[PDB]
RNA sequence: AUUCCGGUUGAUCCUGCCGGAGGCCACUGCUAUGGGGGUCCGACUAAGCCAUGCGAGUCAAGGGGGCGUCCCUUCUGGGACGCCACCGGCGGACGGCUCAGUAACACGUCGGUAACCUACCCUCGGGAGGGGGAUAACCCCGGGAAACUGGGGCUAAUCCCCCAUAGGCCUGGGGUACUGGAAGGUCCCCAGGCCGAAAGGGAGCCGUAAGGCUCCGCCCGAGGAUGGGCCGGCGGCCGAUUAGGUAGUUGGUGGGGUAACGGCCCACCAAGCCGAAGAUCGGUACGGGCCGUGAGAGCGGGAGCCCGGAGAUGGACACUGAGACACGGGUCCAGGCCCUACGGGGCGCAGCAGGCGCGAAACCUCCGCAAUGCGGGAAACCGCGACGGGGGGACCCCCAGUGCCGUGCCUCUGGCACGGCUUUUCCGGAGUGUAAAAAGCUCCGGGAAUAAGGGCUGGGCAAGGCCGGUGGCAGCCGCCGCGGUAAUACCGGCGGCCC
């Protein structure tokens, strides 16, 4: 990138939280921009033809796609490039199966089957709030989307809190706040893919990000960042994890 | 040579099934496209002008080889998916 | 830097003229009967990376160094070089005709499937002897001890036949 | 199918040998070249359209055809340094044309050349220049002698038949039976004598009807060629190039040549194998020597031509020595056994303490080597090349 | 294998250096049967000079034309259908190549931007109202040796320009809704100004028409994503036979300029800033992940694969664009080279091949877009010397061959004579393999047939006290030393040793 932007990928520096074979050929897809970044997300291309094996090559693959077979979040998409993400929902209604993408207990993606009354919901974490024109309230998600609220309901709303979205209509059905005893699920970390509860939370001068200490099923705790930290339910689950 | 069959497995979005199978045969050569397309046709009572042989593969110092086919329901669709190198080489098309 | 380049699996002697060293190796050359100094210096080079395992591993402590313990006692009585009770112990006792023994050749030869070694090579390169239902042609392939009593001629063999005149001949011994 | 008949040019030093050709081609090479000599020999081809339009009604007073695809001429040195230039060239062509000036008589290199020719056995017909300094005669742009004579007086008449009568007897004294073109009847065993004019095209549709005609009378079927025979021609001259490194020009009168053949040129020590990489083609009625026109690049070509070809590993490649297609190994042995009935004209004697000489061209080191020899000069060596460290 | 062996004396014990014995890299003598795998092959000297071909396009669903084929009525025409260029859109700033410069915030690592830009893409909130204009293509006439280029006629658009509204930016006065560790930020209300959008366009069905219904699209705002710019602490060469260096230099106040902070640049006010813990200057060098070697502690290197930097003959400078001061785009100077009709006009392979030059030192002017990717397109698709496939090569690593068995004889390791056996390898076929081929792999027929060299031979250091030549000559010798007519050391034969 001497005199602009870059838009090639050898394989060898592709990201490393996705199954795919490093030295079988020299390029990998590069992602387009979108929904979430480049760390906790992969093209749709490589799920369709590698991980769920309905293509042998990338040309079968662009023909199924442009026919308009896969959901994600319950629209269409037909780009190749396009980004899926983490608790992202695919959905073949053709074949009728559903999947959530989650990470794997060492940091890699993989599909976790759901029933088809849950694949209706996804969760999304409130990563910012702020002020728009008309004095409304904006929510900015942890996958990149946006909300619009009135300022009469500016009190329930706080960053780090979850909320449950109907898709793909995207209206608003719960909210779980960040609390004592909430139930969490880490998304990144040496303490990945681990869940548990909330015991406490600390805090630092000077911008350093503050932690937060879970305790497992069996008993033991753990600490890591607060915003690995992902909030699924009061005190048990809403939705189907491994 | 005799034919066993490993795996049959659907694919409803490209329309069309997919089999893996090996052939046992000591003492002889690799078995033709000919012989294995009439053999697997009529062992499935599958139509024979939409069925396309992937490939047949003999190793180092084995008596059986592996193979891997393909059946379409519909001639457009196969048309429509396969590349034409495969169609020539199987015979199905004539070249131009 | 500098990118990977593929290294040697053997290493020669220090010395290359040395009595005793020189006369111990013919007598292991002449009994096992191989084609060249380098095919012995490789299964040489084999037992002092087992040994080289061992001597570590006696003088660790912690997670991990057990699981490569037990990885390393499994590893070597898969082989059929250590009875199924031994301990780490019983590898540093060891010697180099353990590891000659396992060889396709030597095994092929003490069978009774030939009645000489060098006919035992010939038998392997041409392609007469088959491995648990697959041929092999290497002689110095180290046979694994769950496989050793599947071998046999190869089903389309001549010799594959009690009235062939070569096989007769070594059945007569 | 009827291969073009290769016509070699011969004469003396100033005798207008350069300037028949330029005017055939209607272009100018004598001005360009230094000191008015040409010390390079070359090939051109005439189509047969242009030599149609520069006759005329004069084709129809012989019963034949104008069937012949074109003409291929070759120049040819004068001077006396060049002579294997000049063994080279009659060696190789069919017919020869004779250039002698009427007023100089005769010189040793025009006994020379007809000692080649006779030992060559190539027939040839003889032309006579200068016909503009007799006094007391009229030019007048490319019309025939047969319309020309009408327009003189008695006296250059009759100094025109005394000297040609003279050239006659001439060679009558060289045994040979000589007589005018449109004087004699018999065409076996007497030449024919065309008085020409190389500044105002004088008697040039006489000479080129002449040589049209008398290829099918001697020989014809020496001029029958398989189209899809192995290619088989010589070697007319080793030079280096710019950018493509040592390629050479020959002339493929057997068979056809395509791209990437398999080849056997006799080298200096041995017989040579290479593969053909490029083929290179003179523009139509251009010199070769000459590149005023781009050369067209060429996949194949088909006898008879001359073309420039560049293949690797041709640096030792003998001048005058013959090419022949083989691509098969038993084909590349029958070459090397052909090759190998083959002499070496010309040998250099290097003295190991002398000088160091170098030109562009073998032909120019072999002149070059002779001249230093003949006044008792050693050489150390002799190659072709720009002068190195 | 955490090691020793020869050499100073008539003999001895030391210090000390030289040599032998191991690994890896480059060049090279002699000699070579086979297959597989891999990140190998003009890096060292010349970042020297280059003929020819190829290495970047694509869209007919943005727009008017030309040509051809059919159908209806046709005097006309209207249709469908397919080609071709031009206008218009997006791309050409990535990919590929080399290591000259550079001892520096260039690079590695941890942090920061509340001091900043971002076309393509994602989500939510809004908008698409009214006018005008030229011009290529095409017709007439051309100029010039060519490179190029002139005038007149007519025409369209998702081409260009106005007007409105939305919107943006600056400054002054108030209010306290948001995020955050903390507001020169965001939000609301007045007031003075400046700038200032858009294509309801294209395709298909139901439409008798009216008009829907999908598909692809245009503009504005808030946020993200992607790609970058800038800043800081810390870390890694040699020289004192280089000791003082700096004067926009170090800081302050007021401005300009920039996308943005800043002596980045100005005007004024001071005398600071760095240094024996090595400043300044000189030498050599692209940095790292890594690689070679060694019991380890260490010592040496940093071409090939990945991540960052820099360059396009040397030196300076601009246009367009979201992004360049742009390798296959522009201008000047210097220096080479090419074509001219002599008036002028052009070109730099450190892209793939190929050539010359320099050297001890390095390959085919090949086939394909089938795979992996990128650009374009609604899609089917099209292009790509990237990449994939082969060709040449004692590049690296792995697995094999040059026969085996029995009985006799022999100088008993080995050689010979009889009888038998097998076919990896070799020769000829069928299948499978491949984009197409070639290799490879499974079968069939023939037959021990088609296949061993290089160095050493007095000690170190494994191996001859044999024969013939030469005669301090010729020669050998890493070191110690041999050769002076009875040479285990030179030259040759026959033996023998190592690989
Ligand atoms: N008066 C006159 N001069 C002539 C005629 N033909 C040629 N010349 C002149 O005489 C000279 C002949 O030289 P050239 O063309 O070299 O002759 P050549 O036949 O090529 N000989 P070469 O090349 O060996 O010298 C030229 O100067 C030319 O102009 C002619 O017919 N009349
Ligand atoms: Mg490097
Ligand atoms: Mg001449
Ligand atoms: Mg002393
Ligand atoms: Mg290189
Ligand atoms: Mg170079
Ligand atoms: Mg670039
Ligand atoms: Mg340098
Ligand atoms: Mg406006
Ligand atoms: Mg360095
Ligand atoms: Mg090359
Ligand atoms: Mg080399
Ligand atoms: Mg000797
Ligand atoms: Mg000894």
């Amino acid at each position: 990138a001497r005199k602009g932007p870059k838009r090639h990928l050898k394989r060898l520096a592709a990201p490393t939280s996705w199954y795919i074979e490093r030295k079988a050929y020299k390029w990998a897809v590069r992602p387009r921009p979108g929904p979430h970044n480049m760390r906790t997300s992969i093209p749709l291309l490589y799920i369709v033809r590698d991980y769920l094996g309905y293509a042998k090559t990338a040309r079968e693959a662009r023909k199924i796609l442009n026919e308009g077979k896969f959901l994600v979040d319950g629209r269409v998409r037909k780009d190749y490039k396009f980004p899926v993400g983490i608790m992202d929902v695919v959905s073949i209604p053709e074949t009728g199966e559903h999947y959530r993408v989650l990470p794997n207990r060492i940091g890699k993606l993989i599909l976790h089957p759901i029933s088809e009354e849950e694949a209706n919901i996804k969760p999304l974490r409130i990563r910012n709030k702020r002020m728009v024109k008309g004095a409304k309230i904006q929510l900015n998600f942890h996958d990149g989307t946006n909300h619009l609220i009135p300022l009469s309901e500016k009190d329930n709303y706080f960053t780090s809190y979850t909320v449950l979205m109907k898709v793909p209509e995207r209206e608003i059905l719960e909210v779980l706040p960040f609390e004592k005893g909430a139930y969490v699920f880490v998304t990144q970390g040496k303490n990945v893919a681990r869940k548990g509860r909330i015991v406490e939370i600390k805090k630092f001068p000077m911008g350093w990000p503050d932690v937060v200490t879970i305790e497992d099923e069996e008993g033991e705790l753990f600490d890591t960042l607060k915003e690995y930290a992902f909030v699924v339910g009061r005190d048990k689950p809403r939705i189907s994890l491994p | 040579m005799e034919i066993k069959i490993t795996e049959v497995k659907e694919n409803k979005l490209i329309g069309r099934k997919e089999i893996y199978f090996e052939i046992y045969h000591p003492g002889e050569p690799t078995p033709s496209r000919k012989d294995v397309k009439g053999k697997l046709v009529a062992m499935l009572d599958l139509n024979p002008e939409t069925t396309v042989i992937q490939y047949i593969r003999s190793y180092f110092g084995s008596y059986k080889s592996k193979g891997y086919a393909k059946y379409y329901y519909d001639k457009d669709r196969m048309l429509y998916i396969e590349p034409e190198y495969i169609l020539i080489r199987d015979g199905i098309i004539e070249k131009k | 830097g500098d990118p990977k380049r593929q290294r040697k699996k053997y290493e020669t002697p220090p010395h290359p003229w040395i009595k005793e060293r020189l006369d111990r190796e013919r007598v292991l050359m002449d009994k096992y009967e191989l084609k060249n100094k380098k095919e012995l210096w490789k299964h040489e080079t084999q037992l002092k990376n087992f040994r080289r395992r061992a001597r570590r591993l006696l003088a660790a402590r912690g997670k991990q160094a057990e699981i490569e313990r037990e990885q390393l006692l499994a590893r070597l009585k898969r082989l059929g070089l250590l009875p199924e009770d031994a301990v780490l112990d019983d590898v540093l006792s060891l010697t180099i005709e353990d590891i000659l023994e396992r060889r396709l050749q030597t095994i092929v030869y003490k069978k009774g499937l030939a009645r000489t070694m060098r006919q035992a090579r010939q038998l392997i390169v041409h392609g007469h002897i088959e491995v648990n239902g697959q041929i092999i042609r290497s002689p110095s392939y180290l046979v694994l001890k769950e496989e050793e009593d599947t071998i046999t001629y190869a089903r389309t063999s001549p010799f594959a036949n009690p009235q062939h005149p070569e096989r007769m001949m070594i059945e007569k011994a | 199918r009827i291969r073009q008949p290769i016509i070699a040019v011969l004469g003396h030093v100033d005798h207008g040998k350069t300037t028949l050709l330029d005017r055939i081609r209607k272009t100018n090479v004598a001005a360009k070249e230094a000191g008015g000599i040409t010390q390079h020999i070359g090939a051109t081809e005439v189509p047969i359209e242009v030599v149609k339009k520069i006759a005329g009604p004069l084709i129809k007073l012989w019963k034949a055809e104008i069937k012949l695809p074109g003409l291929l001429f070759i120049d040819t040195p004068g001077h006396e340094a060049f002579t294997s230039l000049r063994a080279r060239g009659g060696s190789l062509a069919d017919l020869a044309v004779l250039v002698v000036d009427i007023n100089e008589g005769f010189q040793p290199q025009t006994i020379e050349s007809i000692e080649i020719l006779r030992k060559y056995r190539t027939p040839f017909v003889v032309a006579a220049n200068k016909i503009d300094r007799i006094k007391g005669w009229v030019i007048e742009e490319d019309e025939p002698f047969l319309m020309n004579i009408k327009k003189q007086d008695q006296r250059a008449v009759q100094e025109l038949e005394t000297k040609l009568w003279e050239l006659i007897g001439k060679f009558y004294e060289f045994g040979f039976q000589a007589n005018r073109f449109d004087r004699v009847q018999n065409f076996t065993r007497e030449l024919a004598i065309v008085p020409i004019s190389a500044k105002y095209g004088i008697g040039i549709a006489e000479l080129l009807v002449l040589i049209a005609g008398l290829s099918q009378r001697y020989l014809e079927e020496k001029l029958k060629i398989e189209v899809e025979g192995p290619a088989r021609g010589t070697i007319l001259e080793v030079r280096e190039e710019p950018g493509l490194g040592h390629t050479i020009d020959v002339i493929i009168y057997d068979g056809t040549l395509h791209k990437d053949d398999t080849i056997v040129v006799g080298g200096k020590d041995k017989a040579i194998v290479t593969k053909i990489r490029a083929l290179l083609k003179p523009k139509p009625l251009d010199e070769i020597r000459d590149p005023r026109f781009r050369f067209d690049y060429v996949d194949e070509v088909t006898a008879a031509a001359g073309v420039k070809i560049a293949a690797p590993g041709l640096e030792e490649a003998l001048a005058g020595s013959p090419v022949i297609a083989a691509p098969t190994p038993e084909d590349v042995e029958k070459a090397k056994q052909e090759i190998l009935e083959q002499i070496e004209r010309v040998v250099i004697s290097t003295d190991k303490v002398g000088v160091i000489v170098k030109a562009d061209t073998l032909g120019s080191l072999e002149a070059l080597s002779k001249e230093l020899q003949e006044k008792e000069i050693p050489i150390r060596k002799a190659d072709v090349g720009n002068v190195s460290k």
